[PDB]
């Protein structure tokens, strides 16, 4: 919810995810509900963006809506940050336990500790029941297994009203006499010394000694229960293990990317050599969090978000299968009301007319090559 | 008479006022109000902006220009008695003034805070900065530019002369509505990171600051007061 | 101008009250607005309170409001209650959004979005300013005794979110699973600026060390807010903007 | 010249000078980038260079060669993931205007040193 | 590198998106010299009228 | 006779010598004074900041001697028609001192720009900085100093006593040339770029800034303008 | 490994071995880009000699 405000380029080349999934689209309150995919660092990455060096697997979510209970990059779990090498693919997973009722568009996104935030394409899931019913259990090393919605809140409460009603007293012990006029001119007029005396110094002297030996005997009664406790566990964890894809058989030089001011509409040159020993057709064509699909060569059956789906809003000049060895020019025009909808065509606005995006070529066996383009963009007005 | 209820309306207007503004937020800070490019945001938000900001420049327009008309041509001849309801007058505005910046740069800033901490910043103009920015912080440079001319016009205590306390109690948290220029600027091309803490925020910090000479205000009222009305009882 | 010894005293209790009105909510605006943009961010999150960074900077940057209406309110009327109706105010302020935005707006959980606890320290640097109404004594000792005592204070509350425990394979604390869990999209993990470990961090240190520098820095800040409290509260009247 | 005027426009009338800083500077801030817009208009004109697109300041940049400047060095807009929408210039020239604000109070007291006229018996 | 002729003969010629070509030696200098001159026009009748 | 000939001198000394740098760096920019290595550049460069080095040093010593001696002893019988033509005489010097302060602090500080973004910086001593920091910067530097004295030794207002804003005017902008130590020191171990609004030369803002107290400069030479010859016709 | 135990003035002992450089590097440690061979001693009761 908070892309479409973002450079159209930047959008286009920080981080692409492919491979999303979903395990359910409604659920009722505590249930779980599992985000999959892949997501490859751009290797173009852009300058003002700082490396991934330090990033974390974020939720795109308004507010606890859902918790996150866990979160995956390479299969281990990442509560903390990560260090993410340009280039790499990546596949995550994060479960999310139904908290609040309504409906939620969870984005999957990732933060960068130079860069802010990379938004993921995002998912309309229904929630249903009641958020009285919401439970978070937690169960620790020292053998007491807690409520996370309620835990510690008593006490928050009562310590801060404790303290709160110590420091109202001290005012209203010295608010009981005038407070403001007289004693400013009693202040003014020759010396005061009259309003601060005995026994105003040993309530001073009771409050001062009461604080202290309170805060002592209470940091001491909370050292004696709760004996083990262990400091905020942080640190960027290195060593995120990437995907092993397989080298693309498939090459693919762009010459030329034009898209009409205004339009809805993006048409590009491509030269696809396909290697390998298997005729291979284009598919989709991925930009940002929109996916451009040729409906003659590949159908998406996992759901994906309408808005950012075009089911035939990929057409290719000669889509015909590309016999292994051979090498053919063609255009390809993704053409879609997402691509105005989700401002990609403001990247006139930006200050780096360039785009990236994933093109998919599909067998006649079924699977696929994700091969990577990214070119200049010139807008075209006459 | 003195103090009349003057006070109960002071304090009643803002509350309710901010009491409907924050059911108003609550009730359209979801739904027509996360996506800040969809229709309904620019029906329930933006007519908001655009309403508010014209009836704030009404209404500082008429206040103050009725204020300044008003204004005590031969505040020689003023009774004491005159004087003493004229400064309980004073205290009001200043009771309101206080309210109001309690309300802009206290509930609703930190409210700000909640938004910038839960959501991705989707433009200069979410929901939370309209309610804060472009509606109490206006609400309370109108209440503290008020108070200074009723003081100024009717109290001679604070006539014949600019106090200068006043002028930086009144002004100086004027200075953080200009200052969100430096808001927006350090959030888009500084900072690419939610942090309140950040020096960006430090504009805010730097003229919260200067709502520390009402101290120096306060201490003027009170010498405004004890003026002939100043006993007695009081020192004797 | 007034009718009798009575009715001035009447009138006089009411000044009071409304100016006590005005003080303390002007004071919980510009102090607010100064806490949650100098410390606001540790001040929103359990899992941000840390003992390094938390304990080092939050009665540093605390210590401002409190010595400058000190200085005007000891100085002028002998009321010894200037860090005590700072503290609270900040307080109430916090907490009224924290209750009603924090948790009515958003739903983040109240021990999750807690404010932290300074009313000892504000205690000890009113009583140590009103004893020995040395303005100096009080720089140097009390706010000693206000940066020492915060993470003392404040453990009472924290101490319960800090029990070990095993989530999915990863040693967390309670406050660190709660960050996890409570989504914060604008708050990713490391924005967080919480104690992380160095090479130079010898035993068991980090809370007193950072209290102490704390309290250093508390003397320090302090002294130059007194000054600043002494000009803002100047009575000056210019003839000409 | 524009934000001039404006700074002593704004100054003669309603002779505050607190009233100047305030308004005269916000407007000196604001007034600079349209008071310009009809100089560098037409070099924002796009073109198409070597199948980049490039407006035309930006290929006089990469034609007349400054030696000791290098492209790198220009400190320009270059987009960051949380620049929204069409908003570059105005928010840049609302800072200008707070900033000229505090920047016109400070240079109004250094002036103000400046314009001093004492006499030092021993330098 | 020698460089032989007369710089009079150098042309940058330049095609925008728009459908134009100009040249990029002169391209703009009339309306920049016009604009500046205008606005220190403006200042120094401002100044002139005072003085 | 009061305002003498010597102002139009005063002008067209330093257009004319200017003029004639200007030719001469135009001549031997390029072309001898590229490649600091070069013996030719030792014979039209290097030879040059030597000659105009010891000449500034002798020029400096003999003006500011003969100002020094020829110092009005008795200045308290000095007839107001007397004073009026001497402060004429100041008058013409500050006017040199404001034409060496253009040419030194703007042209030829925004020409050693052009040469600090056209070639790659070879020394301490290009042609332009030979003819910016070692020339026009001594030359304003003997300027200032030269009015300065001049008011002192002949101005009764100016005597019995420094003037504040006038050493300021005249120490400021000579604090330029020791701060070329400086502009070298950061170019070479700071910045390695040709930043024009690097830190490295906020020296020379800072000591810029020093000039502005010529207007206290000016309505103290104001005041002694209008001590005995004030009016009449000026207030009446 | 070390060459010898106890030594006399002015004879040498050398320090040989192997180090490796940890993948999960701690974040608040900067990489070592910039790293120097020292000898933990209580001063100079040696001479660093040669380091490689
Ligand atoms: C210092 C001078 C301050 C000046 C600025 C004041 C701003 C006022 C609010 C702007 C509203 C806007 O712009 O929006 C207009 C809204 C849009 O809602 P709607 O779609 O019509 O839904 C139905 C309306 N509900 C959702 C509010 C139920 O509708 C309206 O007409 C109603 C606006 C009522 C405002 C007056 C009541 C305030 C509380 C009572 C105590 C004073
Ligand atoms: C003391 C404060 C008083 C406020 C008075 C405001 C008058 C506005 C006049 C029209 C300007 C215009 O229309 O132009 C604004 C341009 C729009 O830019 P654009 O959309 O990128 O392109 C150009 C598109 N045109 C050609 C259609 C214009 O710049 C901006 O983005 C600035 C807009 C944000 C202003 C925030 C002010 C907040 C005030 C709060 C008061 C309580
Ligand atoms: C009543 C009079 C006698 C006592 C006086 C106090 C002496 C010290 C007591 C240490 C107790 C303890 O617990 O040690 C200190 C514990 C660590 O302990 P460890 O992990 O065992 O360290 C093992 C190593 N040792 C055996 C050497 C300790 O934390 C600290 O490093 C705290 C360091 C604080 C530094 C800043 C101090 C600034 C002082 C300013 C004064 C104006
Ligand atoms: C007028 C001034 C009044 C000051 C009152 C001080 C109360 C004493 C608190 C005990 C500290 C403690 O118990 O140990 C230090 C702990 C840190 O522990 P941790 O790292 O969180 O370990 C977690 C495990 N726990 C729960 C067992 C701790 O707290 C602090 O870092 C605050 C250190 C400040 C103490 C300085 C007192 C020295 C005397 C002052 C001299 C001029
Ligand atoms: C003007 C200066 C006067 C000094 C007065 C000192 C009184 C100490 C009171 C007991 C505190 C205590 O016992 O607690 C100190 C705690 C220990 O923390 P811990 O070991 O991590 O855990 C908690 C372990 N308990 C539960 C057993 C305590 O914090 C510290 O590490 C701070 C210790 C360093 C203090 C350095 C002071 C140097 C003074 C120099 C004077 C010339
Ligand atoms: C005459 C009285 C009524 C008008 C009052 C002004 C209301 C705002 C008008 C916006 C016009 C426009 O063009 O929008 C603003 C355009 C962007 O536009 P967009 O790309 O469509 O953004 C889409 C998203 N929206 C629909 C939410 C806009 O630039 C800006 O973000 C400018 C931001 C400036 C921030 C600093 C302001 C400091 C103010 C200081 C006051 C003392
Ligand atoms: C006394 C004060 C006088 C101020 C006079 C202002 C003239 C109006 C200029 C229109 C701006 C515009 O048209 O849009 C904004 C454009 C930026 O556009 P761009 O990003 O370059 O887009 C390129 C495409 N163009 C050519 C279509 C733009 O200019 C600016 O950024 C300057 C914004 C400052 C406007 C603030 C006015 C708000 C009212 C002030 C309230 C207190
Ligand atoms: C405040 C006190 C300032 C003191 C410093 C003054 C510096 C003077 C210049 C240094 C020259 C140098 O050093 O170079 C010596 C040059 C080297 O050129 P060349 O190879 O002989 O070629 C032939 C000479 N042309 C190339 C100039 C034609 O030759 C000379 O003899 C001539 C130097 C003439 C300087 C006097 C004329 C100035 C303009 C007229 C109005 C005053
Ligand atoms: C954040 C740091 C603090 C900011 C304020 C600094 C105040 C410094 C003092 C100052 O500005 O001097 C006041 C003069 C204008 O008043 P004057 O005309 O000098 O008043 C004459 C009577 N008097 C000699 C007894 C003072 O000053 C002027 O020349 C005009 C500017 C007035 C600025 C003060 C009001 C600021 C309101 C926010
Ligand atoms: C050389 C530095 C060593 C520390 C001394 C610094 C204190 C100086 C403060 C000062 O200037 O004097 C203010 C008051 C004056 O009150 P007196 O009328 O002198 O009271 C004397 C009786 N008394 C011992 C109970 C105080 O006297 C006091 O401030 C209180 C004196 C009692 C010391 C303990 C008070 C502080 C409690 C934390
Ligand atoms: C509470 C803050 C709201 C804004 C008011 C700040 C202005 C205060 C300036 C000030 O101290 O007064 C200086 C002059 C005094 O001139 P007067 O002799 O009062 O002229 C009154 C007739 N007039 C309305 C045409 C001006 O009066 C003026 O400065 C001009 C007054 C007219 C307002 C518009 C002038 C500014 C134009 C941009
Ligand atoms: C960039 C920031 C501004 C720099 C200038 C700061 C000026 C601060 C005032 C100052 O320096 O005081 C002057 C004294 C020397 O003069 P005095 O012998 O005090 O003059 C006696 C007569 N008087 C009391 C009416 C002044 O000071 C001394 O003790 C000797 C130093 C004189 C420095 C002023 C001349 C600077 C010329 C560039
Ligand atoms: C001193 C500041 C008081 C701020 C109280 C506040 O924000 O109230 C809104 C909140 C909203 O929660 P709730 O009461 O459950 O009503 C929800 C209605 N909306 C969602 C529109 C706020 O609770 C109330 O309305 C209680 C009334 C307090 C009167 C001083
Ligand atoms: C009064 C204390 C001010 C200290 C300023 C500060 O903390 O700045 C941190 C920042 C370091 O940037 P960093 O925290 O790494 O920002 C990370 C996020 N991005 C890269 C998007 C800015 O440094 C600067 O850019 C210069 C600040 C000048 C202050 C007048
Ligand atoms: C108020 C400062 C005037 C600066 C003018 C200047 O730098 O002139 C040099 C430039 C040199 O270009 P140009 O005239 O073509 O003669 C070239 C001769 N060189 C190459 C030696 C400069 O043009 C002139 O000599 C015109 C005379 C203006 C008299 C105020
Ligand atoms: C009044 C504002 C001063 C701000 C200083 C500044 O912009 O410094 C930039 C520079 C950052 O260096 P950078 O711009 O990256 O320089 C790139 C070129 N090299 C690496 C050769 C220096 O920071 C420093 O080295 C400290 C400056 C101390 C000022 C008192
Ligand atoms: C940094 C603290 C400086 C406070 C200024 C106080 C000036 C008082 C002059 C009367
Ligand atoms: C930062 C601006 C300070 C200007 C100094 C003015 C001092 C005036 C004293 C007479
Ligand atoms: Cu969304
Ligand atoms: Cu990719
Ligand atoms: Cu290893």
């Amino acid at each position: 919810h908070g892309e479409k405000s973002q450079a159209a380029f930047m959008r286009m080349r920080t981080i692409h995810w492919y491979d999303l999934s979903w395990s359910k689209e409604k659920v009722k309150i505590n249930e779980t509900v599992e985000i999959k995919g892949k997501f490859h660092v751009f290797e173009g990455w852009p300058e003002t963006v700082d490396e991934p060096d330090v990033a974390f697997l974020n939720v795109g979510m308004p507010g606890p809506v859902f918790i996150r209970k866990e979160s995956y990059i390479g299969g281990q779990l990442v509560p903390r940050s990560v260090r993410l090498e340009i280039g790499k693919t990546y596949d995550f997973r994060v479960v999310l336990k139904a908290r609040r009722p309504g409906d939620w568009h969870v984005h999957t996104m990732m933060n960068v500790q130079g860069g802010g935030p990379i938004i993921g394409p995002g998912k309309w899931i229904t929630v249903e029941g009641s958020m009285s019913e919401f439970r978070n259990p937690v169960t620790t090393l020292t053998g007491q297994t807690v409520d996370l919605e309620n835990y510690n809140e008593g006490n928050t409460y009562f310590w801060h009203a404790f303290w709160f009603a110590i420091g109202v007293a001290w005012i209203g012990y010295w608010s009981r006499r005038p407070i403001f006029i007289p004693r400013l001119l009693m202040v003014d007029a020759g010396r005061a010394d009259e309003l601060v005396s005995a026994t105003d110094r040993k309530v001073a002297m009771g409050f001062l000694a009461a604080t202290i030996l309170i805060v002592v005997m209470a940091m001491s009664s909370a050292n004696s229960k709760y004996p083990i406790t262990i400091p905020l566990q942080a640190g960027t964890m290195r060593g995120m293990k990437p995907l092993e894809l397989p080298a693309p058989t498939v090459s693919v030089k762009v010459e030329d990317a034009t898209y009409r001011v205004p339009g809805r509409a993006m048409r590009m040159k491509l030269t696809i050599t396909n290697h390998g020993n298997s005729p291979i057709r284009l598919g989709e064509f991925y930009t940002a969090s929109v996916r451009f699909l040729d409906s003659d060569v590949y159908k998406d059956t996992t759901g994906y978000p309408e808005d950012l789906l075009a089911e035939d809003g990929l057409s290719v000049s000669d889509n015909s299968p590309l016999a292994p060895g051979e090498t053919r020019t063609v255009d390809v025009t993704a053409s879609d009301a997402a691509w105005e909808v989700y401002r990609l065509s403001d990247i006139i606005y930006d200050p780096d007319s360039r785009f990236a995006g994933l093109l998919f070529f599909f067998d006649a066996t079924g699977n696929r090559q994700v091969v990577q383009i990214d070119a200049p963009l010139i807008p075209s007005f006459m | 008479l003195l103090d009349k209820k003057w006070l109960t309306f002071a304090l009643a207007i803002y509350t309710v006022f901010y009491l409907w503004v924050r059911w108003y937020e609550g009730v359209y800070g979801w739904s027509a109000g996360l996506d800040s490019f969809a229709p309904e945001f620019e029906t329930y938000w933006m007519n908001f902006l655009y309403t508010e900001i014209v009836l704030e420049i009404v209404t500082a327009s008429i206040l103050w220009g009725y204020l300044w008309k008003t204004r005590d041509r031969n505040l020689a001849a003023l009774t004491p008695r005159e004087e003493l309801r004229r400064n309980f007058t004073h205290l009001v505005w200043l009771v309101a003034y206080a309210w109001a910046i309690y309300w802009g740069a206290s509930y609703f800033t930190e409210q700000d805070g909640t938004w910038h901490q839960t959501i991705v910043r989707d433009t200069d103009f979410t929901p939370s900065h309209i309610i804060e920015f472009y509606l109490s912080y206006p609400i309370y440079i109108i209440t503290g530019f008020a108070a200074f001319i009723y003081a100024k016009t009717r109290l001679p205590f604070f006539a014949k002369g600019i106090s200068l306390p006043y002028l930086v109690l009144v002004v100086g948290p004027f200075m953080i509505l200009p200052n969100v220029g430096l808001n927006e600027w350090g959030h888009t091309f500084w900072f690419m990171e939610e942090l309140f803490v950040a020096p960006l925020h430090y504009g805010f910090v730097i003229f919260g600051w200067l709502a520390l000479a009402v101290m120096g205000t306060l201490t003027q009222t009170f010498y405004s007061f004890a003026q002939g009305g100043l006993g007695q009882s009081l020192c004797e | 101008a007034v009718r009798s010894h009575a009715e001035a005293v009447q009138v006089s209790r009411t000044i009071d009250w409304m100016a006590l009105f005005v003080v303390f909510f002007v004071i919980v605006g510009s102090y607010h607005i100064h806490a949650m943009l100098t410390m606001g961010d540790w001040d929103f999150w359990s899992d941000w309170k840390d003992r390094r960074l938390w304990v080092t900077v939050t009665p540093i940057v605390l210590v401002t409001f409190p010595a400058a209406v000190q200085s005007y309110l000891w100085e002028r009327y002998r009321l010894p209650w200037g860090a005590t109706v700072c503290v609270l105010g900040l307080l109430l302020g916090e907490w009224i959004n924290r209750y009603f935005n924090f948790w009515g707006w958003t739903y983040f959980p109240i021990n999750f979005v807690f404010p932290a606890s300074l009313v000892p320290g504000a205690i000890i640097l009113d009583t140590v300013l009103m004893l020995s109404g040395s303005y100096l004594f009080t720089a140097i000792v009390g706010a000693m005794g206000w940066g020492l005592i915060f993470y003392p204070g404040n453990w009472p509350i924290i101490a319960p979110l800090h029990v070990p425990v095993e989530y999915n394979g990863m040693l967390m604390s309670i406050a660190d699973i709660q960050g996890y869990n409570y989504v914060r999209t604008g708050t990713p993990e490391y924005i967080r600026m919480v104690e992380k470990g160095t090479l130079r961090t010898f035993g068991k240190d980090v809370a007193p060390v950072s209290a102490f520098f704390s309290a250093f820095m508390s003397i320090l800040i302090y002294f130059m807010w007194h000054f600043i409290g002494r000009w803002f509260s100047n009575e000056r009247f210019l003839q000409s903007t």
